[PDB]
Formats: C-alpha cells, sequence, structure tokens
C-alpha cells in the first residue's frame, strides 16, 4: 500500500508543521479520512512509518478519537446531534427528515456510499439546536423542505 | 478566503469588549482588528516586564472561564517559579453540552484571542504556544490558521516582535472527537501524539505538563480577557462586574427560551436577568423547571436569584444555561447527562469507566419502564460510586447533575419508580 502524491505531500506538511513529528497524529488522521471518506486499515503502517510511531500506537489511537472511522467508506458524513439541547428541540424531527429524504438511520449509509448519519454529541451550536455537520459544514434544522435543499448541495 | 458553513449564533452585549466585533456573526480579519485599535495592548505589554503583566491579571480577578474558575494570575506565578522552557495552551476543546461562548471569539474575533495569546505566552516566558480546537471545529481551524499567518505578516508572531526579543510561534492542534481532550492533562497527552488519558494531579501542569515541562493551560475566554486587561489597566477592568468577580462573562443560553445565544454580562447579573432580561424569557412563556448548567449542575426555579459569578453560592462553571420548562420531562433529560457520560469516560478508573455505563445503561431501563427492583436499587448506588479513584474531573462530576435532579425533582422520579 502506498499514499497517493498529493495526499503523501499533505501528511509530509503536517508532520513538518510541529516541533515534532507524532504531534501531527491527529491531523494526518483527519487527512486520511478526508482523502478516502473513512481510515483504510492498510494506511495505518505507513502513517506509523511516516509519524516515527509503532504501529500499535497509531492502531490505539484511530481506535479513541471518535471522528475517525475505519468501517465505512462515506463521500458525505451527516454528523447528528443527539446530545440533551438538541434532543429538547427537536433531534427525532431531524433524524425522521433524513430518512424521509435519505431512507437511512443512523450508522447506516446509502447504497451509493454517499452520505452516513453518524450520531455525535453536543456539537457546541446548541442555540441554533438541532444541529447538524455535512463533512465540515453546519447547519441547524428549520424542516424537511430546508433539509432537503442543504442535502442537494452536495453532489 | 471561503470557510466550512457556521451557524449564525445571536450574540448581545451590554459591555462591548469581548462581544464587540464577535456580535456580527462573520469572520473580523487583522485590518478591522487594527482599525478598533487591536495588537496595541501588545505593544504596551512588550513594553511591560513579563512580572508586571502577571501583576496586572493577578489584581485584575480573572479567574479560569474554562469553568473551574481558578485565579489566572496565580496560576501563571506558580508556572515562572519554574525553571524553563515553558509551554503556554489555549485550550479550545469547548465539548460541555450547552457551552458554544468560546467558539463565537475563535471564529468572528481571533486576533482578539492571538493577542491574548501572544501576551499571556510573554509574561510567562513561553516562546511555543498551541491552541487545541475539537474536531467538530473546522470552520475555527482555518479560520485560526489563516489569523495566525495575518499575525506573522504583521510582525507580531515570529523572532524578535516588535524590536522586543521576544520569540514566539503558535501551533494549531485539532481533537478528533474526544471530550476528555478538554481536561487539561489529556489535552497534553493528545498535544504529544498520544490517547487523551488525564494524568494523575499533582503535579499540575505549571509544575509538569507538555514534555513533563512548565506549562500553563488557559480556556479560551479567559486568555480574551488579557488584552483589555493590559488596555485599560487591572484597576479600570476592576469597574467591570463586581470587584470580587471582575470583567465581562460570556453565558450560553440555550433550550426553551426565546433568544437563545451567547451573552456578554457581568457576572453579578442573576440566573433570572439572563432568562428573562436578555434572552426574552421562556418558549411560550412557560414556566421554568430547571436549569442545567452544561452537565455539571441542575438549578430548580427556587435558584434563579444567584449571582452568575464564581462565588461559592453563585451559578459558576462555564456560566451555561439550558433552560427547561414544566412539560419538559426531568428523567429523559437526566437520561441524555448519562448518555454523554457513558460515551466521554476514557476508561482508566474502574469506578468511572464501570460507573459511567451502568448510570446510563440502567437509567435507561428506567426511562422505558423496563426496570427492575435490583435496576432502580443498582442506578442509585452506581451514581453515589462514580467518583472513587478517579483522577480527573470527569469521574468526579459524572454523577453530580442526576443526583441533583434525583434530590430537587422526586415526585417525578418516583413516578418512573412505579
Ligand atoms: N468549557 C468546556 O467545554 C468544558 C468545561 N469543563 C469545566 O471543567 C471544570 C473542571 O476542570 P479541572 O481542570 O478538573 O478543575 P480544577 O479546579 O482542578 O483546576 C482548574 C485549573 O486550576 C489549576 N490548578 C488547580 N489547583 C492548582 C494548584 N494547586 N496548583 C496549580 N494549579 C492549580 C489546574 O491546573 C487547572 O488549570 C468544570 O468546572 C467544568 O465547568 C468541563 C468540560 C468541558
Ligand atoms: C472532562 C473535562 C473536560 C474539560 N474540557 C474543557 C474544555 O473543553 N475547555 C476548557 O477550557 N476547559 C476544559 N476543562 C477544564 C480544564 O481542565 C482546565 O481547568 C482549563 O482549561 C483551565 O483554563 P482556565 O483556568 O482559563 O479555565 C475540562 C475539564 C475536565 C475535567
Ligand atoms: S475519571 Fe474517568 S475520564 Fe477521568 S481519567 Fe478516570 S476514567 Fe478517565
Ligand atoms: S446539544 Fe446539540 S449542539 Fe449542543
Ligand atoms: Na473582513
Ligand atoms: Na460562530
Amino acid at each position: 500500500f502506498e499514499f497517493p502524491e498529493e495526499l503523501k505531500t499533505k501528511l509530509q506538511e503536517h508532520i513538518n508543521y510541529f516541533p515534532k513529528k507524532r504531534q501531527a497524529i491527529l491531523l494526518c488522521l483527519h487527512e486520511i479520512q478526508n482523502y478516502y471518506g473513512y481510515i483504510p486499515p492498510e494506511s495505518l503502517k505507513p502513517l506509523a512509518d511516516m509519524l516515527e510511531l509503532p504501529l500499535n500506537h497509531v492502531e490505539g489511537v484511530v481506535a479513541f478519537y471518535d471522528m475517525f472511522d475505519r468501517e465505512d467508506k462515506a463521500k458525505y458524513r451527516i454528523r447528528v446531534c443527539v446530545s440533551i439541547v438538541c434532543h429538547l428541540m427537536g433531534t427525532n424531527k431531524l433524524l425522521k427528515a433524513l430518512e424521509n429524504i435519505l431512507g437511512i438511520k443512523p450508522g447506516e449509509v446509502t447504497p451509493d456510499g454517499k452520505f452516513k448519519i453518524v450520531p455525535v454529541q453536543c456539537l457546541g451550536a446548541c442555540s441554533e439546536a438541532p444541529v447538524f455537520m455535512v463533512n465540515d459544514d453546519e447547519y441547524k434544522f428549520e424542516s424537511e423542505v430546508q433539509l432537503n435543499e442543504i442535502l442537494s448541495r452536495y453532489t | 478566503r471561503s470557510y466550512p458553513a457556521i451557524p449564525r449564533i445571536y450574540a448581545e452585549t451590554t459591555l462591548n469588549m469581548l462581544l464587540k466585533r464577535a456580535k456580527k456573526p462573520r469572520v473580523h480579519s487583522i485590518d478591522e482588528y487594527l482599525k478598533d485599535g487591536g495588537y496595541q495592548a501588545l505593544e504596551k505589554a512588550l513594553n511591560m516586564s513579563p512580572e508586571e503583566i502577571i501583576d496586572w491579571v493577578d489584581k485584575s480577578t480573572l479567574r479560569g472561564r474554562g469553568g473551574a474558575g481558578f485565579p489566572t494570575g496565580k496560576k501563571w506565578k506558580f508556572a515562572v517559579q519554574n525553571p524553563g522552557p515553558r509551554y503556554f495552551i489555549c485550550n479550545a476543546d469547548e465539548m460541555e453540552p450547552g457551552t458554544f461562548k468560546d467558539r463565537i471569539i475563535i471564529e468572528r474575533d481571533p486576533h482578539l484571542l492571538i493577542e491574548g495569546i501572544i501576551i499571556s505566552s510573554y509574561a510567562i516566558g513561553a516562546n511555543e504556544a498551541y491552541i487545541y480546537i475539537r474536531g467538530e471545529y473546522p470552520a475555527g481551524y482555518y479560520i485560526l490558521r489563516d489569523a495566525i499567518e495575518e499575525a506573522k505578516k504583521k510582525g507580531f508572531l515570529g523572532k524578535n516582535i516588535l524590536g522586543s526579543g521576544f520569540d514566539l510561534e503558535i501551533y494549531v492542534a485539532r481533537g478528533a472527537g474526544a471530550y476528555i481532550c478538554g481536561e487539561e492533562t489529556a489535552l497534553i497527552e493528545s498535544l504529544e501524539g498520544k490517547r487523551g488519558h488525564p494524568r494523575l494531579k499533582p503535579p499540575y501542569p505549571v509544575q509538569k505538563g507538555l514534555w513533563g515541562k512548565p506549562t500553563v493551560v488557559n480556556n479560551v475566554e479567559t486568555i480574551a480577557n488579557v488584552p483589555f486587561i493590559i488596555s485599560m489597566g487591572w484597576e479600570e477592568y476592576r469597574y467591570i462586574g463586581p470587584s470580587d468577580y471582575a470583567g465581562p462573562k460570556l453565558f450560553p443560553v440555550s433550550g426553551k427560551v426565546k433568544k437563545p445565544g451567547v451573552y456578554e454580562l457581568p457576572m453579578n447579573t442573576t440566573l433570572r436577568e439572563v432568562i428573562f432580561k436578555y434572552a426574552g424569557g421562556t418558549l411560550g412563556n412557560k414556566k421554568v423547571k430547571a436549569v442545567f448548567s452544561g452537565a455539571l449542575d441542575c438549578f430548580s426555579s427556587e435558584e434563579l436569584d444567584i449571582p452568575m459569578d464564581y462565588s461559592p453560592l453563585g451559578f459558576g462553571g462555564t456560566g451555561t444555561v439550558i433552560v427547561l420548562t414544566e412539560e419538559d420531562d426531568i428523567v429523559e433529560a437526566a437520561l441524555k447527562i448519562a448518555e454523554f457520560y457513558e460515551h466521554e469516560t476514557c476508561g482508566q478508573c474502574t469506578p468511572c469507566r464501570v460507573g459511567c455505563y451502568e448510570q446510563a445503561n440502567l437509567l435507561e431501563k428506567i426511562y422505558k419502564g423496563e426496570a427492575t427492583e435490583q435496576d432502580w436499587e443498582g442506578f442509585d448506588f452506581v451514581n453515589r460510586n462514580i467518583q472513587p479513584t478517579s483522577i480527573c474531573g470527569l469521574g468526579a462530576v459524572a454523577g453530580r447533575l442526576i443526583r441533583q435532579t434525583l434530590e430537587k425533582f422526586p415526585e417525578e422520579w418516583e413516578k418512573y419508580r412505579k
């Protein structure tokens, strides 16, 4: 297994950014998940080499941090807040609208591999509850019609 | 450039300090910041001794806005009695439920935070500073990286800053989904490229932190105060709010209010005033049942006349105000809090690892009416026994809010017991 040059170059930028290479581990894993739509298990041995870390260290780190997904490839992660304030103000309405539009529930991927619904804890936008992200983009859910418009922008 | 979409959180200020620019929901770049006299406090600070700056921050009564309210000057004094090198860390992990105060500084007025970091780093003799921002704030990350390049361009970062002989680089690190990485020792473990496992304290970071060196960890909102303290002087800063708990405070208000958002107010403001005077009262003008101080405390409608300060009888915490009204089920809300701690314990300590899991798993059975008498007695026991042997605040408080709902809303819990 080998990192495509355009990804490897970004990884090296992160590794060169902090005073110590190993500090770059989370930025590299974010970058790998960004490129592939998940963390390929085969990616972890080469990353460990570049960070000059043992593989078991890198595997342990991937396991620890909930944003990293080794299981499901998805072009777009729909992160849905299931914490206290979004629950009070209508997480269940958001999930119902997501199911009506995409045919999937939390933890599931659409058949085309386009969308995965990821239930997450408080996204720190509680005044705008109920909150969701589509990759790096963050939104208040208003209604199914409004959610359908937002989702149409991700192709 | 273009940044990821951010919801436009409402922001309102009576003091026009932290939110002078951040009350407008957009990125304020270095020119706008400079136009408002930005980075003049840094120029003033670099013509003072580090010791003088610590003394001003001490005399200001500035307390940790991260939620514990530890005196900021006194933290810095502990750091500088230990030999260097020293590190300065800005904690931008902000992952407490209901808590969105720090992000509006980061995303709208990043230079206020950066100016604060440079002054604080100089005060403690740190030539290397870090921002650790949660992974779920990607826009905050890109905005801070761009803002840091702007500061470098204008000679506020790099070597020999404005001929002072003071060197500083600021590195932006990202979290990857762990609440525990906001705990200052877990944060430092994450900066070192490891899992977010809190360390036994003492030692505190000011004695042994990043690479074992003296390290100050301060919250975004704490650091954002430092430019005002230097600009105004500690004396004028102490004119803001009560002289014992002085300065502006950000109050992120959410749930059943008409105007959810962040409020910049003095800390003599009462909880009742936050909800009814500033946040426009309750949705449907329904009676307040409870206020969740993030996932830390639950105040009843009998506790609304408390100051929003770090006093023993005060609200304290992050200043986070989640409002529940008369029709909100307290046990349903307690379940969401249990689910949070279940998802976030790092598992190093046994009572925390099993207690956070069992508290959630049993409270779900109670909520769904599937609990045995043993499950009920079990739930009570585990709630009182998450804390023992815990080496950080998560284990210490994972049962705290839920215990307060059991004491303050017994009639509601008893309904479920049948
Ligand atoms: N903003 C957010 O999103 C979140 C905030 N929190 C807050 O975290 C708080 C608990 O934080 P902790 O760090 O566990 O509290 P703490 O009270 O143990 O420590 C507070 C600060 O003072 C320092 N300190 C305390 N005693 C010291 C001593 N003897 N010598 C030197 N320095 C000393 C610590 O190093 C730390 O920086 C809670 O009150 C909660 O509000 C928790 C989770 C998320
Ligand atoms: C589980 C846990 C999570 C924490 N998360 C944060 C956080 O996201 N941001 C923060 O500033 N402090 C957080 N804290 C508090 C820090 O450990 C520390 O007290 C604070 O960052 C010091 O800065 P301050 O004195 O300016 O408040 C957390 C504490 C615990 C126990
Ligand atoms: S108290 Fe809980 S979160 Fe804190 S170190 Fe122990 S197991 Fe981890
Ligand atoms: S509870 Fe959903 S964003 Fe905070
Ligand atoms: Na601008
Ligand atoms: Na914002």
